[PDB]
């Protein structure tokens, strides 16, 4: 039941306040549609983020020894 | 009529008490205040 | 730590019976395997995955092999655990009765039954991940049972030489039977001094001593005083069931009581307890613990010396009062020069589903130590063994299996079998002297 | 919100209330991975164990976000330069910490100072069950190894190596565990008893948050963090020296003893006895110093029942 983020620095945090249980002093986490194409483009975008895709970029290390793109080498 | 020093269980707790208070002293201020 | 008990012999499987029941009760498992519990509240604050096989169902199947050669022990255990115990880990001897009341016919029968003993073992310990060790229940003088704990032990100690196997021996008051006996226990005995992890003695004369003020007498029974051979194995393991944050596994617990690599034969003690446990304070508990009239071994000694005490308090122990009595007790306990004396004092806890629990603003608890006169138990058998098995009946004729393979496998056996007993008594004295380690650490 | 199931969840993570098991299990997996990180290793690959870790976090109900939450992380100091530093203690081993990203509105009353504070519960604690399970596998190899089994090195050995080492090494887990079980009963365990008995039925929350970090300073204000942390290094590196030392040197007095090497008849194994002999000399002599600085240490508090246990067990027959 826990809604939890996963940080690159291991924080593990509650994504929000975290709520009372059913007992109380007096529902589904489902995706609207922005939230769909937006898993969606985060999923593309991931891919193409992993550092050997990047070669659009000055960002990419290009190679090492090479001096290129790794894809330029692939 | 004499000069008698304070009581001993007080000094003693004071010394506790104080050394406790330093203590998170530092802490508040490691975590800015 | 996953420990695997081994029931061996009919007092091995009569003690089993015992301990199973009062782990039925500390944690609410019925005598079917299931939790009494209510699954309303799915976090038990307890842990019975050492001793149980929890299943994905309810049910906890007990980690034992049940071991014998007269499958009725075995059976009327099973018969009331009606669903509790796995029937695949029970082993009969079959192939015939053993032939009277010698270690070597016990030790035969496992003998040509040891793979099959063995198998067993291993399909318990498949259904173990973090495999730590096991528990042999056993009587000391049995044909079986002594006969097949120098069986298993034997095959144990080579097939698993990291794992733990310790023993909990149970001693007959010594009476005429001894000519053979004493012999069981001596033979046996070198194979448990040579080969087994710490051992723990139940001396019958003991539980009799105490039985016949605690047990409703005239039922005083040694198949009756099982519950106090029970008491103490679960509160030894009490630590590991319903652990808190000190002593979590035996390999701790032995780290402190284990001076050597000599096998130690500890004494136990405890008091108040309450069993089908009033005390006042565990200042007291603690004091009274030092006395042998709580104890399970009849030592009967004025000033024997100590080495290695330890002590359990469960309950709403306060330390003000631990603290008090270790003053008082550090004062009035022998032990040598060469070392300090250290108290080992750990607090447990009452099982979350004791019925007594709710009303316990009482203490108890249990004392084990380090007896330079632990060794009493095997006096009257060692001197019967020295004018009996000299040159008797009893030396050659009782002898079946590798035993008698010749004379001169008995001859040696027992001559051998009494010198590595005399051997194990002459270190208990050894260590009550200085020179144990003036001779040691000043020599350089 | 059940903060008291919350908080026992917080105890048994950081305090370790009732929870001796999970602190085993964890450290025994990982027990020869606490090896490393803090002999100047820029240690960037240790996410063997942080994955170690999370495996193990997985298996935990998921009912406890307090487990859920959990995390790995490390410092730059270790525990004891942490103390000198906010103890004010008279002037390295160990960067690991774990830590909890409390939820709002739990983390009003479990303040990032009740926190920190238990992060240096735990990682003391830590230590000292990191010294003890390291004396606990040293017994098991020595009295279980067949080394045990040397009689082919004569009295000169037996006596002067063999039960030196013993009881050197026994003397050392009467020590260490005479302290742990001083810190768990004497300080641990009341101030969790004070927890519960202070909240009972509560009428005020300041007075939750009150007790809470209260507690949390007595045990960072004990004489063992204190004042007598510099002497326990020195039995850290003690232990762990001797610790290195067996099983490596058990093996080889093994070249001696034909019960074993059986080839071998080298001035070698004469040389390995000597060294064997001036280790184990002056390992006792350490402790001892150790031992006598540590006794006068406590001895000169100005005036203490959690020390006099500890001193009984110390104090010379
Ligand atoms: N305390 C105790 N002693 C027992 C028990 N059962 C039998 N004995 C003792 O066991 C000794 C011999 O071993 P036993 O297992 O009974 O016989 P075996 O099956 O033929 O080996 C006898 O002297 C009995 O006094 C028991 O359950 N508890």
């Amino acid at each position: 039941q826990f809604d939890l983020i996963r940080l690159n620095n291991g924080t593990i945090e509650l994504n929000g306040i975290l709520t009372p249980k059913a007992e109380v002093l007096t529902i589904e986490k489902t995706l609207n549609i922005d939230e769909l194409e937006s898993v969606h483009n985060t999923f593309l975008t991931n891919i193409l983020s992993h550092k050997l895709f990047a070669t659009n970029t000055s960002e990419i290390s290009v190679g090492d020894y090479s001096g290129q793109p790794y894809p330029t080498s692939l | 009529d004499v000069p008698m020093s304070q009581p001993l269980k007080e000094q003693e707790v004071r010394e506790h008490q104080m050394k406790k208070e330093r203590f998170d002293r530092a802490l508040e201020s490691k975590l800015l205040g | 730590g996953e420990i695997i008990t081994l029931q061996a012999g009919q007092c091995g499987n009569h003690v089993g019976k015992f301990l199973w029941s009062q782990l039925a009760k500390e944690h609410a498992i019925g005598t079917d395997g299931l939790s009494q519990l209510p699954d309303s509240s799915t976090e038990r604050d307890d842990d019975t995955k050492p001793f149980f096989r929890e299943n994905s169902r309810n049910k906890f199947t007990p980690r034992a092999i049940m071991m014998d050669s007269e499958p009725s022990v075995i059976a009327d255990v099973e018969n009331t655990f009606r669903g509790f115990f796995d029937p695949r880990n029970t082993w009969v001897a079959s192939d015939g009765a053993s032939a009277g009341n010698s270690w070597a016919n016990g030790y035969d029968i496992g003998t040509r039954n040891q793979d099959d003993i063995l198998n067993k073992i291993d399909k318990e310990i498949d259904s173990t991940d973090n495999f730590e060790g096991f528990q042999l229940l056993h009587s000391v003088a049995g044909g079986t049972g002594s006969g097949l704990g120098s069986n298993l032990l034997e095959a144990l100690c080579d097939r698993y030489p990291k794992k733990i196997l310790t023993t909990y021996s149970v001693f007959p008051a010594r009476s005429s039977e001894v000519v053979v006996q004493s012999y069981n226990t001596i033979l046996a005995l070198r194979r448990l001094i040579e080969d087994s992890d710490a051992t723990v003695v139940f001396d019958n004369a003991s539980l009799l001593n105490i039985s016949g003020k605690v047990f409703r007498n005239p039922n005083i029974d040694l198949q009756h005083t099982n519950q106090l051979i029970s008491t103490i194995i679960s509160s030894v393991t009490n630590s590991i069931r319903f652990p808190s944050y000190m002593y979590s596994s035996m390999s701790s617990i032995y780290s402190t009581l284990i001076p050597s690599p000599e096998l130690h034969f500890l004494s136990p003690s405890f008091t108040p307890f309450t069993s089908d446990h009033k005390g006042h304070s565990s200042y007291d508990v603690m004091l009274d613990l030092l006395d042998p009239s709580n104890s399970l071994v009849s030592t009967a000694m004025n000033n024997p010396t100590y080495f290695n005490v330890y002590n359990t308090i469960i309950g709403n122990v306060e330390p003000r009062q631990i603290s008090r009595a270790m003053t008082k007790l550090q004062q009035r306990i022998k032990f040598p020069s060469w070392s300090s004396s250290a108290m080992h004092v750990n607090i447990g806890r009452r099982s979350p589903y004791l019925p007594l629990q709710p009303n316990e603003n009482e203490v108890s608890g249990m004392m084990l130590s380090n007896m330079s006169t632990v060794v009493n138990v095997f006096e009257n058998a060692c001197n019967t063994f020295d004018k009996v098995f000299a040159k008797g009946a009893f030396l050659n004729n009782y002898n079946v299996g590798d035993l008698f393979q010749s004379m001169q496998n008995v001859q040696d056996e027992f001559a051998e079998s009494r010198e590595v007993v005399q051997s194990l008594m002459e270190d208990y004295v050894a260590a009550e002297q200085d020179s144990y380690l003036d001779d040691v650490l000043v020599d350089d | 919100y059940d903060l008291i199931n919350v908080l026992k969840h917080l105890q048994q993570i950081f305090l370790g209330y009732q929870s001796g098991h999970n602190v085993l299990k964890f450290l025994t997996k990982n027990m020869g991975e606490l090896t490393k990180h803090y002999r100047n290793d820029n240690n960037a690959n240790y996410d063997k164990l942080l994955q170690n870790f999370e495996l193990e976090r997985q298996s935990e109900n998921p009912n406890n976000l307090m487990r859920q939450l959990l995390m790995i992380q490390f410092d730059t100091e270790t525990l004891p330069q942490v103390l000198s530093h906010y103890l004010q203690i008279y002037p390295a081993i160990y960067h690991l910490k774990f830590d909890i990203n409390i939820p709002y509105p739990l983390n009003i009353i479990i303040s990032r100072t009740c926190m920190i504070k238990y992060q240096i519960i735990l990682r003391y604690q830590l230590v000292l069950q990191y010294h003890s399970r390291l004396l606990d596998e040293t017994w098991m190899d020595l009295n279980k190894t067949p080394s045990w089994k040397y009689r082919g090195y004569s009295h000169t050995v037996k006596r002067r190596i063999v039960r030196a080492t013993r009881v050197l090494h026994a003397k050392m887990n009467h020590f260490i565990k005479t302290i742990m079980e001083y810190f768990n009963q004497n300080v641990i365990d009341k101030e969790v008893y004070s927890l519960e008995k202070c909240y009972r039925n509560p009428t005020l929350a300041v007075a939750i948050q009150n007790e809470l970090e209260g507690g949390l300073t007595n045990i960072m204000t004990n004489r063992c963090l204190s004042d007598l942390i510099p002497l326990q290094l020195q039995i850290f590196d003690i232990v762990y020296k001797f610790c290195k030392f067996i099983k490596s040197m058990r093996a080889k007095l093994c070249q001696l003893d034909p019960v074993l090497y059986e080839g071998y008849q080298e001035d070698a194994a004469l040389e390995l006895i000597q060294k064997l002999i001036e280790y184990i000399s002056n390992a006792s002599s350490i402790f001892r110093k150790c031992l006598i600085n540590f006794t006068q240490e406590l001895s000169t508090e100005k005036f203490a029942a959690g020390i006099e246990r500890v001193l009984y067990s110390i104090v010379p027959p």
